[PDB]
């Protein structure tokens, strides 16, 4: 999955991960995919004008 | 064979001698493992008395393990003994009262640790009570002692799951340094159902005084009280606006003497798991002089290799606080007449309250909690089971109860969840 | 009426004890003599791990000192030795003032509640870095911290500084102390766009950090280094690099100034204090006591708001944590593999000394920290309309397959 | 009272309480307000009306207990000037004067 | 999937949130297939992928 912020096991606090966390993580500098744009994600990252 | 060296101390205002339980424990102690015991008692607790005495006994004889017993619930004491533990590296634990009472985060070097329980966990216990009857808690305030910052996060962690529909109204700190009033004026602003307390009984004493003036003592402002106050089971400040939940481990449920043998057994099993298993159990050696680093740290001491053990088959697996990871807890309510009536008891994951119905505080007021039953049909209401996987009811639904049928039976019966 | 109000202290040497008593005697003249009497008591800190504290309770608590001063042992040994006293007085609720404890280990006031010191911790050094970052306009940096209360606190402080701005958390890097092999992480670090670096660690660890960093050629121009006082000092310097910014606390080594200054400041806290009523003396005698001292938090409150900006050490004001405010640091440069003062920092504003700036590569000015990355690693998911996945036809990557419109 | 209402309306402070004393015209003040507040379509809220005066030596207790309940943002007060001094000292203690 | 946020935040849909959750898929290929296989009577997703 692209991924969503979720409880990190015992920690219960974690990054959205998947495509996005790799992005926060820096594995992928930029994400090109069919991604819907929403506020929950939006605070964490910049988003381009919706295509 | 091994002939270990151990010491135990009983300090008390309630009558028993260490000798009584000494010989008892050695008898009980006798078959399982070798042990050599020296017992000493001291009447009232002091930083100087305890430090001096423990160093006095330890140095004279090379004891490897001890326990601590008291008839007092003072808060500072634990930290002091813990401090001794950081330097000595000698295992210590305690079975009753203050030593059993929780303490601030343990240092990197292992310390004595039987008293603490994940305060978070403790709060989740309390939350279970809140889940049954508490929603939108009035206040959680980091007023005093350990975890003012720490308690603050968990509430957020609890709220963060967002599995149900949780929320907070009051979220502040403070007490003694200035006019109580900034905190008080802020507190006036909150308007909620259950007050959450994380302050010592001393602070609480004043807080009780604050609440009466504040109006928190009045109906609609339940108090959730931890061991921070609860600890003085014997003594309750009259001004303590009763009926608020005060709850911690109970002496009646578990004997104070009972705790010591088991621990000794655990020590024995630890040694069997360390000593027998290719490890050397070194003596304390140096405690009261110079700064020589105590001839360095013991190599392969292996004090914390086992944190989840059993004794007599009892699952006494321990937490990061060294505390029974199988919290044996009971729920206590401050009664109408200065009494901790047993509100309920906590077993494992499940939360238990002895009375399903919510007690009316004093006389019922303005027809509060009117008992209403709504028949269930396709047209008006509909009933389905609560999400037992979470142990909770659906957010947009209402948690419901009924009486499990027992017409013949004296009991009304419980058809909850 | 004058009642000698005892004071107590633990100091490095008897000479410093004499200095203490001298300052105290100076003290009676400055504050009103009739209202109160000042008397001085101190110890020369013989190195017993758990007995000096014994005597502190036996002598100083038995003497009911209204406050205690403490300094780092003259013998250059141990780390954060003054742990026990903060606990021991803790029952007493007796204010403690450290002269030399700039270490952040005792920052944990949840257990060090009774603890205090005039000097700012290593974490507070970040105040400089933000100001430094502010001037040069690099918003993009990297933070390298050891894993402990010290490093994590530094990170929290700097990030908190950044929180007022849009939070800037790119490339935080945590390593655990005592680790000799650390190169692998730096390979990860090259990847990141930002070219400015800041680090906090111990001297021993720092040797390993620079040792590993030099292997991957991290020090090269276009890279900047910002660091703590500890990093520039000790063994860190010898296998150590060039053109790296550094910090040294002003008057950190010399307690005596801090002794007279702290005492003058404390004097405001106690003398003003007695203007208030419902005061209680600190618990008299270690024995027979389990109760806190109700005045102590108040003494802390006035003492934190004590003012006394004029001082031997510099301006004095205390932040919420009890940590000192606006402490002055002296920026240091590595020119010709030697320490030099390029500038000095005092108050909220940096000051530029006449000395020429040095950077990695020798450029007079090296502001640009955004070289950037030519190639972008892009990520996707398998979604049928906007993405298609086919295996390479044998070795060949793709197919000449054509769209419905001929292309 | 009308002007007080107009002032409140201008700043659109809908929710208010009245603290009054046994001083003359207190009962009518309530009556005039009732009519003025009542006639209007708007759903503004009157939270509390308090009538208090010294009685014995528990006026402070009774007043304090009575005043402590209130939570409203906008307060209309009516009393003698001096009484206003005492009520304000009491409010400063209560924290009612604050922002 | 992002709609899960909608079900999450929409306490109004909690019922549906769980009802939905218990039947979720790792991907569209399986989610479309279930309806095609007739394993699941209905499938919920954003139109651009679905139409
Ligand atoms: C004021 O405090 C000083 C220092 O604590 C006291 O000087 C000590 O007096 C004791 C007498 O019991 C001697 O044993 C010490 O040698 C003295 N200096 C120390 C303790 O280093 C002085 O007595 C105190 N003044 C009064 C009036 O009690
Ligand atoms: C520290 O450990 C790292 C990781 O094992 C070493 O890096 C490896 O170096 C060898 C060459 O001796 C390469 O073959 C490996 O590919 C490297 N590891 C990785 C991640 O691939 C490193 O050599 C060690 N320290 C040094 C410099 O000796
Ligand atoms: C540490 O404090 C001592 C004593 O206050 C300082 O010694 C003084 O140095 C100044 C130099 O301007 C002399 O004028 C004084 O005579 C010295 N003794 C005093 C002030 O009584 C010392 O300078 C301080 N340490 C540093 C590095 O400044």
């Amino acid at each position: 999955k692209f991924g969503t912020q979720e409880r990190v096991n015992n920690s219960n606090a974690a990054a959205w991960n998947g495509m996005m966390g790799e992005l926060l993580s820096g594995q992928a500098d930029m994400i090109v995919a069919p991604l819907t744009i929403n506020n929950e994600r939006a605070q964490y990252i910049e988003f381009s004008k919706p295509f | 064979f091994p002939v270990l060296n151990i010491a135990v101390i009983l300090g008390r205002t309630r009558y028993i001698t260490e000798r009584d339980i000494r010989s008892l424990w050695t008898r009980d102690m006798s078959l399982d493992f070798d042990v050599n015991v020296v017992t000493l008692l001291v009447q009232q607790t002091d930083p100087k008395s305890i430090i001096t005495h423990v160093c006095d006994l330890m140095s004279g004889t090379k004891i490897h393990g001890v326990v601590f017993g008291d008839d007092t619930d003072q808060e500072a004491i634990a930290q002091i003994l813990d401090f001794v533990s950081s330097q000595t590296f000698i295992p210590i634990l305690g079975i009753h009262g203050g030593s059993s009472m929780i303490m601030a985060d343990k240092d990197e070097m292992s310390t004595f640790f039987q008293f603490g329980a994940s305060i978070k966990q403790q709060a989740t216990v309390m939350l279970n009570i809140m889940e049954e009857y508490d929603w939108h808690v009035f206040s959680v305030i980091t007023s005093n002692f350990p975890g003012y910052r720490d308690f603050i996060s968990f509430i957020k962690t609890t709220v963060d799951n967002s599995f149900v529909g949780w929320e907070v109204q009051n979220y502040i700190t403070l007490d003694t340094s200035y006019t109580d009033a900034q905190t008080l004026t802020q507190l006036k602003k909150i308007h909620s159902s259950v007050i959450l307390l994380y302050c010592s009984k001393d602070e609480a004493t004043y807080i009780f005084e604050e609440a009466r003036s504040l109006g928190l003592m009045g109906y609609g402002f339940v108090w959730i009280v931890p061991s921070l106050v609860t600890g003085n089971t014997d003594i309750i400040p009259y001004e303590f606006p009763s009926g608020l939940v005060s709850v911690s481990y109970d002496d009646w449920d578990y004997g104070i003497e009972a705790r010591v043998r088991d621990g000794l057994g655990i020590i024995t099993t630890a040694a069997s798991a360390m000593l027998e298993k290719h490890s050397v159990i070194p003596e304390a050696k140096t405690s009261c002089y110079g700064q020589n680093e105590r001839n360095d740290p013991p190599l392969h001491t292996l004090h914390n290799f086992m944190i989840n053990v059993t004794w007599d088959g009892k699952d006494l697996s321990f937490t990061e606080d060294g505390y029974q990871a199988n919290p044996k807890l009971v729920v206590l309510l401050l009664n109408m007449e200065r009494e901790w009536e047993k509100v309920g008891k906590w077993e494992a994951k499940s939360l238990n309250m002895k009375y399903p119905v919510w007690p009316r505080i004093d006389s019922d007021h303005d027809d509060n909690h009117l008992s209403i039953v709504t028949l269930e049909e396709a047209p008006f209401v509909i009933v389905e089971n609560i999400d037992y996987l979470t142990g909770t009811c659906v957010r947009n639904t209402v948690p419901c109860r009924k009486y499990f049928r027992l017409a013949n039976s004296t009991t009304e019966g419980t058809s909850v969840k | 009426d004058p009642k000698i109000v005892n004071i107590g202290a633990v100091l490095s040497t008897k000479k410093h004890e004499q200095i203490f008593r001298e300052a105290v005697n100076q003290a009676n003249k400055r504050h009103f003599t009739r209202k109160i009497q000042l008397n001085a008591t101190s110890v020369t800190h013989r190195p017993n791990a758990i007995q000096m504290a014994l005597s502190v309770c036996e002598d100083l608590i038995s003497s009911q000192v209204y406050a205690i001063l403490v300094s780092h042992p003259p013998a250059p040994t141990d780390h954060l030795t003054p742990t026990p006293i903060s606990y021991t007085a803790g029952f007493y609720r007796i204010p403690v003032i450290g002269l030399t404890t700039r270490m952040s280990i005792y920052s944990d006031k949840s257990i060090h509640l009774s603890f205090l010191r005039t000097v700012p911790p290593y974490s507070h050094q970040a105040l400089v870095w933000f100001e430094m970052m502010r001037l040069f306009n690099w918003n993009h940096v990297i933070l390298i911290v050891s894993d402990d209360h010290e490093g994590r606190a530094a990170q929290k402080k700097l990030e908190t500084l950044l929180e007022e701005k849009e939070s800037k958390a790119d490339k935080v890097l945590q390593f655990e102390p005592g680790t000799k092999n650390l190169t692998a992480l730096l390979l990860e670090a090259k990847e990141l766009e930002a070219r400015v670096i800041i680090l906090s660690a111990s001297e021993d660890d720092a040797t390993a950090v620079y040792k590993s960093a030099a292997m991957l050629d991290m020090t090269g121009a276009g890279y900047v280094w910002l660091v703590g006082e500890r990093e520039i000092s000790g063994s860190a310097l010898r296998y150590a690099p060039d053109g790296i910014i550094g910090l040294q606390l002003i008057n950190g080594k010399n307690e005596s100034a801090h002794i007279s200054d702290a005492v003058a400041v404390v004097a405001q806290a106690i003398h003003e204090l007695f203007e208030m009523e419902q005061i209680t003396d600190p618990p008299r005698g270690c024995v027979g006591n389990t109760n806190i001292w109700k005045t102590g938090p108040l003494f802390k409150r006035v003492l934190m708001s004590s003012k006394y900006p004029d001082g031997v050490t510099g301006r004095i004001e205390f932040n919420e944590d009890g940590d000192r405010k606006f402490a002055q640091y002296s920026i240091m440069n590595l020119q010709n593999r030697k320490l030099v003062q390029v500038g000095i920092f005092d108050g909220s504003y940096i000051i530029q000394n006449d000395r020429k700036i040095i950077w990695p590569g020798g450029e007079t000015e090296r502001p640009q920290g955004y070289q950037m990355s030519t190639r972008l690693k892009i990520v996707t998911i398998h979604q049928e309309p906007f993405v298609y996945v086919r295996p390479t036809t044998s070795d060949g990557t793709c197919r000449e397959e054509y769209t419905i419109n001929g292309d | 009272a009308s002007v007080m209402l107009n002032i409140m309306e201008e700043y659109d402070w809908y929710i208010f309480s009245i603290v009054t004393t046994y001083f003359p015209g207190y009962q009518d003040f309530e009556n005039k307000v009732r009519s003025t507040i009542e006639n209007s379509f708007v759903g503004w809220e009157l939270e509390e009306v308090i009538h208090l005066d010294m009685s014995l030596d528990d006026i402070d207790s009774k007043i304090q207990n009575q005043l402590k309940k209130l939570q409203s943002p906008v307060i209309l007060l009516y009393c003698t000037k001096e009484e206003a001094t005492y009520i304000f000292e009491v409010a400063h203690s209560v924290g009612l004067t604050g922002y | 999937s992002s709609v899960d946020i909608y079900f999450r935040r929409q306490v109004e849909l909690s019922t549906m949130y769980r009802h939905m959750e218990k039947h979720n898929y790792e991907s569209a290929a399986e989610a479309i297939q279930a309806v095609r296989d007739n394993k699941l009577h209905a499938f919920i997703w954003d139109s651009a992928v679905l139409e």
